């Protein structure tokens, strides 16, 4: 008997995600995508690449 | 944030037998993708069953 196997994969990944949050003088707080202001007060908006 | 996902699968057993005789195949891989990092290391796999 014969047994026989072929596997052929390609898999590509590009492109950005952004998170982080400002401040403005502090009266206000506004973040980007979940970044909760109880761990971060001055700590500026950062990105993530992936390719 | 806003995305759109597409995604389709088609997969075919196929058996012989002769007539009035039962048969039977099943089969079961492990599909794995490669998460991004070497060191940072994890994975990820999925086993997809047939019978």
């Amino acid at each position: 008997l014969w047994i026989v196997d072929l596997n052929k994969s390609d898999l590509e990944r590009l492109g950005t995600s952004w998170s982080g949050s400002i401040t403005i003088g502090d009266k206000l707080g506004v973040s980007l995508n979940q970044s909760s202001i109880s761990t971060l007060d001055g700590s500026r908006f950062i990105a993530a690449v992936n390719a | 944030l806003e995305e759109k996902k597409q995604a389709t699968v088609v997969s075919r057993p196929v058996l012989l037998t002769q007539e009035n005789v039962p048969a039977i195949f099943d089969n079961n891989r492990t599909f794995y993708t490669k998460l991004i990092g070497e060191r940072n290391v994890a994975l990820e796999h999925v086993t997809y069953g047939t019978m």
